[PDB]
């Protein structure tokens, strides 16, 4: 059947999925600039743009 | 008519009362953490003196 997976291959599949979840997130967080905000609610904060 | 070669004493200046101006000799552009001021959805740029 097109729709439907095989339960005995669940853990096997799930594990692989978690693997890609990690691989796809292997990056360094780049520092971009900010802006000094003066909206009443976040008065004087430096929001990252 | 008023023929007399009369001098102009009274004169006005609506501008700035300065006679010296600061100029750039060697330009330059450097990276900054803050890029502008933000208010709600609006954003104003930074103008230095």
């Amino acid at each position: 059947s097109v729709r439907g997976a095989n339960p005995l291959m669940f853990r096997a599949n799930v594990l692989h999925m978690l693997l890609e979840f990690v691989l796809d997130n292997l990056y360094l967080n780049r520092h971009t600039g900010f802006s000094q905000d003066h909206t009443p609610f976040t008065e004087g904060a430096n929001l990252r743009s | 008519l008023l023929h007399a070669d009369t001098p102009r004493l009274v004169t006005w200046d609506a501008g700035l009362c300065t006679s010296f101006k600061i100029v750039p000799i060697v330009p330059a552009q450097v990276p900054q953490d803050v890029l502008a001021y933000t208010f709600f959805t609006s954003s104003y740029a930074i103008q230095s003196p």
